[PDB]
C-alpha cells in the first residue's frame, strides 16, 4: 500500500551537493573559535562513516532480503543516496572550510574514536548476521537501521541545525537539511518493513523482538551519550544534544510501531529554527483541402 | 529605478479589474521630461544645429547642399508644426535607443522625431522642397515608415546601406564560391542580411574534373558561409546574418536540413546561417500521392542537359530527369521530407519554405527568370541571373543579385487619412530615390540588378492593430475583405507610380517588354475581377475614398502598354521589427503575438501594450497563437494575391499541435497561394 | 585514477522515465506489420529481462565484492539506474504499447525461450561464482558484466534503433537511447576495474584469463547468432545485425583492454542514425653560451 | 600475409644475433617478381606504349611532340640501360604506391621507375634529346631527385600543379582577407600548401574606420583560413594544409598561440592551419635581459608611420613605437612568452619559430623586401610584398607572393659519383624550367614574384646516410666539416650555373642590381675564408673533385658581376618526406629518427631498416633522439651558411626534457645563426 509512494518521494527528493554553492559559508566558518570548528569538523566525520555503511553495508543488504522488484528499488535508491550523495556531500563542506591536513587529522580520528568504532561494529554486525530467508535476522537488522536513520544520525545533525538556526553556516546547513529530509523517509519506509516482520510472528515471538529492541536502544543510548559529552563538552552543548537524541529515539522507536521511551522535554529552540514537438505520420487526406 | 519606467510598470496593476493603460502616456511623458529634453542637445537656432552636425561627420554635406537654408527651416518647421507625440513609451524609448542620433561618446542626444523625419524628406526630396514637406507630412502623420536601414541611415556620413536584404546566385565553382563568400563578407560588412542560392552547387560524391566522390556538397559551402557571416559581424552588435536556400530536389537536402538538428556535430551544425527550402509544385504532388521521389545531383544535370537544375522547370523535366541514365539520382520518401520539414520546424523554426510554383505561377518576370530563392526574411521574390566569375585574369559574366529597398505603409494611420494613392505614391518615390542612391561596389551582381531592375519593396504593417481598433476580427472574412480592397488599391496605385516614373523618366526596367506587364496579362484579374468591399462594414472604411473599378483597372493597363513600367517589383511586405514600435503598430500584416508585450532591457523590465489596446477592444486583440492558422493563411493569401513579391509569412504554433499540424498548415499555405513560409514560432 | 570522472559522467546522466510522454508512439506503432510488432516486442522482453539481471545481481554482487568507497558508490549508483530507472522505462514502453495480456504472453513466451535462457543463464552462473577475497572470480564475472552491458544487450537495442532512425517510435527510441548510453558507460567502467585485477596478475595467469575471456565470448556470440535469425529473419535484418553484434563484441573486448576480435565491418546507415613534458622556467645564463 | 611482406618482416628475426638486413634484398625482389611484373602493363613497343599513354588522357602531347620517337627511344634505352634495382622492398613500395602511373581505375601499372625518370627528363629538356639522356642518367643514377609535385605530376595530363609550397602576404583589409581566402583555396586545389603572413592584420579589438574595438584580430582570419584549407581538400585526396605567421610583437600573438592548445575552445582552436611565430632579435635582447615587453596594435603603427609594422624594423624602431603616445601596446614578459612557445612545441610540436634577424642579415635581397614568414615547412625564406586588392571595379596593386620549385641532391649518390657541380647544374637547369613553365592563373602575385623572381629550390637528402656509410658520426666535428665544403661547393655551383643562364638569357632576376650579388657583399665571406675541408678523413671524401678555392671565389664574384644572377633564390633544403624512400635515402639533412622504420601498409606490418644500415655501420646509424640537440644545431648552422634560404630544422626531443631544454635548444639555434626550426618531436 505505500512503495509507490516511497518511490516517487524518493525519486522527487533527488539531489547533489554541487547545486549548492558553498563559498558563501566561508566567513561564517573562519569566525567561530577552534573548538566549534574541530566539533564541527569531527560531528560530520561521525556523520560520513555512519553513510558509509548504510550506502555499502546496510542499504544494499537489506535490498537482497527484501522481496518484490518495487521495494527493491526503493531500497536500492536509498543505498545510492547514502554513499554517492550523502557521504559525499561531507566531502565537498570539508573541501571548502578545511585545508587537507584537517581534513586528514579528522577522518584518521573516526578511525580511532572507541564509541564511533563500538557504534559501526554494533549496526554492521547485525547487516552482516542478515541470513538468507531468516526473517527474524532481517527485522534485527532493520531495527539497526531505523536506529541508524533516526535516532544515531540526531547527536551529529544538532550541530549544523544549531547554525542554521542562528543563520551561520548555512550553506553547509541546507546541505543537511536535505540529508536529513531524505533520512526521515528512509527511517519511516524502512520502519514500516520492520513491522511487517514482527506482524507476522507469535505474542510470545514480539515480546522478544521488543526485548531486543529496547536492549539495543538503550546499549546505543549509552554509547551516544559518551560520545556526546566527548564532543560537545568543547563547546558547552552536551545536555541539550542529550535532550535532541532522547526526542529522536523516540520517533525511531515510534517508525518501528512502538511506544515512546523517554520523557518528553523542551528542545533548544535554536535548533527548531534549524528546521521535440510529438511527431505525427500525414495521412492521404492532410493533401486535400 | 527610473521614475518612466515605474510608472510603465503601473500598467500591469490592475485597477477595479482592468489594466492601468493610460500609465503609458504618463509613462512617455515622465520619459521625455526626465531624460530626453535633459539628455537632447539644443542649438540657437537650426542653422547652428545643421552647421555642428555636417562639420562633425555626422551629416552628408552634399544633400544638403540642395537647398537653401530657408528651405530647410521650412521643412523643419513643417516637422515641428504637427507637434508629434509618441503615444506610448516603448515607441518613443525605441526611436531613441536605436534610430536617433547620438553624439560621438554616445552620451546626448542629437536629432528628435521630427529632425529624424526631416533629414530622411530633405534626402528623399533630393533638392525639392515642396516634395521635402510632402515627406514630411508623410513620415510625420506616420502613414509611411521607410525600412530601418534607410530611417536609420538616411542622411548621415558615417552610415551603412540603406538597403539591408541582399540575394546571391552562387555558381558551381570555386571561383564563384570564393567570390559569394568574398561578397557577403562586403554586404554583412555594410549591415546587410545576405540569402544565398547553393542549388546550382553540385552534391556531396560528384566529380571535381573527372575525379569522383570529391565534391564536399552545400554543406562544405555552408560552413564556410557561416564563418564568413561569424567574422563579418560589424564589432558583433548585430552579427553576420545568413540564409542559404536549397531545392528540395537537391541530392545534399537531407544534409542541408541535418545543419539544423539540435542533435548536430560541430563538424556540420551551422548557426548563424538561416536556411531556406525551395518545393516546387512537383514535390507535393509527389508527396501527396505518396510516391517515390528523387533528389538529384545538380552537376549530372548539368554535364547532361547543359542547364542547371534550379534553372529547368521541374514539373516538366523530373520524368525526364528519372529516365535518364546519365543524371545520377537518389530515392527519398517525400513524405518522409515533409515530416522531417514539420519536426525541423518545430524545434527550430527553420527551414524557411518557398513553394517555387505558387511563386513563380504569377511572377511577372519570368522571362528574365524564374524565382528560385527568397531572403533571408523570406519575402523578397524577384527574378535572379547567376554569375560566371572567372579566374582573375578573365572578364566575369556578371549576373543579376537581387536587392530591393524596404518601406511600410501604417495602415491605420493611411486609412485614417484616407490617403492610400498619396501616401503609395510618395513611398515608391522615395524608394526609387533609395534605389536610384544605392551603389554597390563590391557586388558586383547586386549593383548590375539594381540599376537593371529598380525593384522596390512598399510593405504594410498595422494590419491587425488597424482591425482590432476598428472591431474586425483577424480571422473574421470582413478583415479578409478589407485586406483585399486595401492591397488591391495599393497595388493599383504601386502601378500608377512605377508607370508614370516611367512615362517621366523614359526608361522602363530592363527587359520589361517580356513582362506580363508589357503583355497586359498581370492586369486580367484586375480588368475581369472587381475588388470593391463585400461588406457595409469594410464599404464605410473605405468612404472619402476612390476605389479603382474594372474600368480603373483597365484604363491603368492601357497606360502601361503605352508607358511601361519602372520597377520590376515594387511591392513586398517585410517583417519590419523595430520601426513597429516607433511608428505605434502592429508588426507586418501579421497578426499580435502578445496582447501586453513584456521585455526586459539591462536590468530594467518595461511593457508594451499593443497599439490602441483597451477593454473595448481587448478580444478582438487575439493573440497569434490562439487563432486558426488556417484562418491566418487564408488572410495572407488574400493579401498575397495583390503583393507581387513575398510576405513575411510566420507560423504561430501552439506545444499541442503535432509535426501533422504544421505540415497540415504548409499545404494548405501551398493549397491557398502562399509563396514563401517564414517562421514556425512556437509558444 | 577513473572513479571520480566516472561519478561525475554518471550522475550528470541521470533521467527519469516520465520525462519522455510515450503516448504518440502509437502512431507509428498502429502501422508496423504483425511481423514487425512481434520481432519488437519479443527484443523488448529480451533487453527487459536481461537488466532485471544486472540490477538484482550483476551491478549490486559487483558493488559487494569491490574494495573502495569511491568505486561502491558509483556501482550503487549504476545498481540504481538498472532497477529504479531503467526497469521502470522498459515496463512503460510494453505498457504503451501492448495490453496486459499480450504483455504477460510476451514474457511467458521469451522466459521459455531457448536462446535468450542460454545467455540468460551462462551470466547469472559466473556471478553466482564469485567468491569472497578470491580476486579471479570477481574477474570472471566482471567479464560476464561486461559482455551483458557492451555486446548482449545490442543484439536487442538494434530493432528500438532501426527504427529510432527512420521516424517510427520515437518516444520508446529515445528511452532505449537514454538506456543505451548508461550501458555504454556501466560496461567501460566494470571493463577497467577488470583490468585493475587483470595487471596484477602472473603473465601465465594472464594468458589464462585471456582465454577464460574469448571462450566466454565464443560461447555468447555462437548463441548470438541463433537468437538473431530466431527473432529476425522474419523481418529480414539477420544479416545487418550480426554485424552490429560483432561491432559490438569489438567494444565490449576493448573495454577490458583486449585487441578485437572481429574484422572491421561497416554498420547499417538506419541505425547509425539512429544511434606537457615539464614546465621549467628560464633561470638566465640559458640566453648567453 | 603476401610473400615480400613475411619476407621484410624476417628482418626483425634476429639470426646470429643480428638483423636480417640481406632479407629485404629478397624482400624486393619477391615484391617485384610477385607482383609489379604481373601487374605491370606490357606493350610490344615503346611507340604502343606512348600512344595508349597521350591518348588515353595519361600524358601530355605537347613535351612528348618537341622529340622524334627515335629520341624518345633513345631516353628510354638510356634509362634501362642502368638496369636499376630497388635495394629495398620499402623504396620499390613507395614509389609504385605513390609516383607510379597507374590506370584510371587504379588497378595495373603503366610506368616502371624507368618510364617515370624518363619522362621527367623529356619534360626537362624540353626538346633538347642529349639534355634529356643527361638528365635521364642523373636521376637512374639518383644524383638528383625532383620534389614530389615535379616528380609525380611531370608530363602528365591530369597532373597537379608542380610547385607545392606558396606564401601569401596578407594585407589589413577584407577585399585583402577574401582575396586571401580564395587564392589559399585555389592552390590548396591544385595540391600545394599555402603560408599567409597575418602580421599586417590588425589585433583582436582595433577600430575599423571610426568604430572602435570592432576587430576580431588574426584569430577571425585564423578559422577562415582553417574552414577554407578543409573545404579545399584536394578533391577529397590529401587533406588541405595551410601555414599562418605571425610576428612576436604582433598584439594578438598570445591569441595566436591560444589556437594550439589542448584545451583551446572550439571557436578558438584550428586543426588544419600550422602556425609559425616570427621572432626579431628585439624580443630575444629583450627576453635575455628580463625586460617586460611590449607587443603592439598593427594598425596605430600604421596610421602613425604609414608603414606596417612588419615592415619596419624593430631593432631601431621598438623604442620609437613604445615612446609614442599614439602607438597602442600591451606590456608582456618575453621570458613567459618563451616559456609558453616551449610548452606549445612539447605539447603539440607548433609553432614554427623563424629568428627574423638571422634570416635577414644575410638574405640578399633585402632592397627588395626583408623575409618576413617561411612556408609551411620552414625552409623558403624569401623578400615579399603584400598586394592591395582593391574594390571590383578598380585595379588590383599586384605584389610579390613566395613560390619556389624543390629538388633534392642526393648527397651519397653526388659525393660517390664524384659529380657535385654537375648534379648542381642539372639540377638548377631543371628547376629553371619548372620555374618557366608554372603559371598559376588564380594567384597573381604567386605568378608575377614566379616571372620575376626565378627562384628556385635546390636541397640536399641522405646527408646522416652518406656519413653513417662512411664512418662518420653525424655530431661529430667531421660531419660538420664534409656539410660545410659539400654545401660551399653546391653554393658554388648553384652560383655559377645561375650566372651562366643570367649570360645564356641576358637577363638577370627583377630588382637584382640592388641585391647583394651584384654589390659583392654576397661573396665577402668566400673571397675572404677558405672553405676547404680540415681534417684529412673528409679531404680524402672529395678526392677526385676540384674544391673552389679563394682564387675560384673570386672569379665567380667577377663573373656575377659582369652577367648577373638569373635566380634570387637557389637553395633551401626542404623535409623530402615521401621521395626519400624512393632514393634509399636519409630524409633531408635531418638525423635519422629511428635505426629501423616499424610502419603499417593496410593489415600488414612493415620494416625499413636505414638505407646502408649493416653491423659495421649500425652505432654511426645515431638515432635523432639519442643525439645532442646543440651539436644538431651546430651542424645546421654549419649548412645554413651555404644556404640561401632556410633549412627544415626539427627538433628531436626526449620524453625528459624540460620546457627549459626546449627553450636552451631554441636560444642556441637563435645564438648560432639558425634562420627556422621546424618541429618540436619528442620521443
Ligand atoms: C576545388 C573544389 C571544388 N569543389 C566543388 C565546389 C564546386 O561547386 C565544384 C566545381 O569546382 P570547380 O572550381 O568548377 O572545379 P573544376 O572547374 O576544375 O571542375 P569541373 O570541370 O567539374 O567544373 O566542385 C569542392 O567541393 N572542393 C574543392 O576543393
Ligand atoms: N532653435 C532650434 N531649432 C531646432 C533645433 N532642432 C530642430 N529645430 C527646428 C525647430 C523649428 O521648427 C526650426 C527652426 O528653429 P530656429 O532655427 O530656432 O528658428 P526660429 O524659431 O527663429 O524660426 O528648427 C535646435 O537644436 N534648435
Ligand atoms: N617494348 C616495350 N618497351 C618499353 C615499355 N616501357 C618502356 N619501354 C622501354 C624499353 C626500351 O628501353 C625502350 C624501347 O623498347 P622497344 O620499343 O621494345 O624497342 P626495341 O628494343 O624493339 O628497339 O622502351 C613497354 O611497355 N614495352
Ligand atoms: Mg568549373
Ligand atoms: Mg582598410
Ligand atoms: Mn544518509
Ligand atoms: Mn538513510
Ligand atoms: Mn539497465
Ligand atoms: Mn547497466
Amino acid at each position: 500500500d505505500f512503495t509507490q509512494m516511497f518511490y516517487n518521494q524518493n525519486v522527487k527528493q533527488f539531489w547533489l551537493p554541487e547545486e549548492i554553492a558553498l563559498n558563501g559559508d566561508l566567513l561564517t566558518w573562519k569566525y567561530l573559535g577552534k573548538n566549534e570548528q574541530d566539533t564541527y569538523m569531527k560531528v560530520l566525520a561521525g556523520l560520513t562513516l555512519l553513510d558509509t555503511e548504510q550506502g555499502n553495508t546496510g542499504m544494499p543488504i537489506v535490498a537482497e532480503h527484501v522481496d518484490g522488484h518495487q521495494r527493491k528499488a526503493v531500497l536500492n535508491f536509498m543505498a545510492m543516496m547514502e554513499n554517492a550523495v550523502h557521504a559525499k556531500s561531507y566531502s565537498n563542506i570539508f573541501m571548502t572550510l578545511a585545508p587537507t591536513e584537517t581534513i586528514n587529522e579528522v577522518f584518521e580520528w573516526v578511525k580511532q574514536n572507541k564509541y564511533l568504532q563500538k557504534k559501526a561494529q554494533m549496526i554492521v554486525g547485525l547487516y552482516k548476521a542478515i541470513q538468507k530467508d531468516d526473517e527474524i535476522s532481517l527485522f534485527k537488522a532493520m531495527v539497526a537501521s531505523v536506529y541508524l536513520e533516526s535516532f544515531l544520525f540526531y547527536s551529529g545533525f544538532y550541530y549544523p541545525l544549531y547554525f542554521y538556526g542562528q543563520g551561520k553556516l548555512m550553506q553547509s546547513g541546507e546541505i543537511i537539511n536535505l540529508i536529513l529530509r531524505d533520512e526521515a523517509i528512509h527511517g519511516v519506509y524502512v520502519g514500516l518493513l520492520a513491522q511487517e516482520i514482527y506482524n507476522k510472528q507469535t505474542e510470545e515471538k514480539k515480546a522478544e523482538l521488543r526485548e531486543f529492541a529496547i536492549d539495543l536502544l538503550n546499549q546505543l543510548y549509552e554509547n551516544e551519550l559518551e560520545y556526546t559529552e566527548d564532543l560537545y563538552d568543547q563547546v558547552g552543548l552536551s545536555h541539550d544534544v542529550k535532550k535532541f537524541i532522547r526526542y529522536n529515539a523516540n520517533k525511531a522507536l515510534m517508525n518501528l510501531g512502538f511506544d515512546p521511551y523517554f520523557e518528553e522535554e523542551d528542545i533548544n529552540p535554536i535548533v527548531l529554527n534549524g528546521l521535440k514537438a510529438t511527431v505525427e505520420p500525414l495521412k492521404d487526406d492532410d493533401f486535400y483541402f | 529605478v527610473p521614475k518612466w519606467i515605474q510608472l510603465n510598470n503601473e500598467i500591469m496593476i490592475q485597477k477595479d479589474g482592468k489594466f492601468q493603460f493610460d500609465k503609458d502616456k504618463e509613462a512617455v511623458h515622465s520619459y521625455f521630461v526626465d531624460y530626453i529634453n535633459q539628455n537632447t542637445v539644443f542649438f540657437h537656432n537650426l542653422k547652428e544645429k545643421l552647421d555642428y552636425l555636417v562639420e562633425n561627420q555626422y551629416y552628408e554635406e552634399e544633400f544638403l547642399s540642395l537647398y537653401s537654408f530657408e528651405d530647410i527651416k521650412e521643412v523643419f518647421k513643417t516637422a515641428y508644426a504637427k507637434k508629434f507625440r509618441f503615444p506610448s513609451f516603448m515607441s518613443a524609448f525605441k526611436f531613441y535607443n536605436d534610430y536617433a542620433l547620438k553624439t560621438n561618446d554616445k552620451k546626448k542626444i542629437l536629432e528628435r522625431y521630427e529632425d529624424r523625419i526631416s533629414i530622411v524628406a530633405l534626402f528623399f526630396a533630393n533638392g525639392d522642397t515642396e516634395k521635402a514637406k510632402e515627406y514630411v507630412n508623410l513620415m510625420i502623420n506616420q502613414e509611411y515608415q521607410p525600412s530601418t536601414p534607410t530611417f536609420l541611415n538616411a542622411g548621415r556620413k558615417r552610415r551603412g546601406e540603406l538597403v539591408s536584404c541582399f540575394l546571391l546566385e552562387v555558381n558551381d565553382s570555386l571561383n564563384d564560391i570564393s567570390r559569394a563568400i568574398d561578397i557577403s563578407m562586403q554586404l554583412s560588412k555594410l549591415g546587410g542580411g545576405v540569402s544565398l542560392n547553393l542549388s546550382k552547387l553540385r552534391a556531396k560524391g560528384e566529380a571535381i574534373k573527372d575525379v569522383e566522390n570529391a565534391t564536399k556538397g552545400v554543406v562544405g559551402v555552408m560552413k564556410l558561409l557561416d564563418n564568413a557571416f561569424r567574422y563579418a559581424d560589424q564589432m558583433g552588435q548585430r552579427q553576420g546574418s545568413g540564409a542559404a536556400y536549397l531545392n528540395i530536389f537537391h541530392r545534399d537536402i537531407n544534409d542541408f536540413l541535418d545543419t539544423k538538428k539540435i542533435s548536430a556535430d560541430e563538424d556540420v551544425r551551422v548557426k548563424t546561417l538561416s536556411i531556406g527550402v525551395v518545393i516546387p509544385d512537383k514535390f507535393v504532388e509527389l508527396a501527396r500521392e505518396d510516391k517515390a521521389a528523387y533528389v538529384f545531383y545538380p552537376h549530372t544535370i548539368y554535364k547532361e542537359y547543359g542547364q542547371h537544375m534550379d534553372e529547368m522547370d521541374m514539373n516538366e523535366m523530373y520524368d525526364k530527369f528519372v529516365d535518364n541514365p546519365r543524371v545520377k539520382k537518389e530515392k527519398i520518401n517525400p513524405r518522409k521530407l515533409l515530416e522531417k520539414l514539420a519536426m525541423l520546424r518545430s524545434e527550430s523554426g527553420y527551414p524557411y519554405i518557398m513553394f517555387q510554383d505558387n511563386v513563380n505561377k504569377v511572377h511577372a518576370n519570368n522571362h528574365i527568370s524564374k524565382v528560385k530563392f527568397s531572403n533571408l526574411c523570406s519575402e523578397v521574390l524577384q527574378a535572379s541571373q547567376v554569375s560566371s566569375y572567372t579566374d582573375y585574369d578573365e572578364e566575369d559574366e556578371i549576373g543579376l543579385d537581387i536587392s530591393c529597398n524596404l518601406g511600410s505603409l501604417n495602415i491605420l494611420n493611411v486609412m485614417e487619412h484616407k490617403s492610400i494613392e498619396k501616401t503609395v505614391k510618395l513611398a515608391t518615390d522615395s524608394l526609387t530615390h533609395v534605389s536610384e542612391t544605392t551603389d554597390i561596389r563590391n557586388a558586383p551582381a547586386v549593383r548590375r540588378a539594381n540599376k537593371a531592375m529598380k525593384s522596390i519593396g512598399l510593405g504594410a504593417m498595422n494590419l491587425h492593430g488597424y482591425l482590432a481598433q476598428n472591431g474586425i476580427a483577424y480571422e473574421s472574412p470582413e478583415a479578409r475583405d478589407f485586406a483585399n480592397t486595401f492591397f488591391m488599391m495599393v497595388n493599383f496605385y504601386s502601378i500608377q507610380r512605377s508607370a508614370e516614373i516611367a512615362k517621366e523618366k523614359g526608361e522602363t526596367f530592363d527587359q520589361y517588354e517580356g513582362s506580363t506587364y508589357a503583355t497586359g496579362e498581370y492586369f486580367d484579374k484586375y480588368v475581369s475581377t472587381d475588388f470593391s468591399p463585400k461588406y457595409e462594414k469594410i464599404a464605410n472604411l473605405f468612404e472619402g475614398m476612390h476605389i479603382p473599378t474594372t474600368e480603373d483597372w483597365k484604363k491603368l493597363k492601357a497606360f502601361v502598354a503605352e508607358h511601361g513600367m519602372y520597377h520590376s517589383y515594387r511591392l513586398c511586405i517585410a517583417p519590419t521589427g523595430s520601426i513597429s514600435y516607433v511608428q505605434s503598430s502592429t508588426a507586418s500584416v501579421m497578426p499580435i503575438m502578445e496582447r501586453i508585450e513584456e521585455r526586459t532591457y539591462g536590468n530594467s523590465k518595461t511593457y508594451y501594450p499593443m497599439p490602441g489596446l483597451a477593454s473595448n477592444n481587448w478580444f478582438f486583440y487575439k493573440e497569434a497563437y490562439d487563432m486558426d492558422m488556417f484562418k491566418v493563411v487564408d488572410m495572407i493569401a488574400t493579401i498575397q494575391q495583390h503583393i507581387d513579391q513575398g510576405i513575411s509569412f510566420t507560423l504561430f504554433l501552439k506545444d499541442t499541435m503535432t509535426t501533422r499540424d504544421l505540415n497540415r498548415i504548409d499545404l494548405y499555405a501551398h493549397h491557398r497561394g502562399i509563396k514563401t513560409i517564414y517562421y514556425a514560432r512556437t509558444k
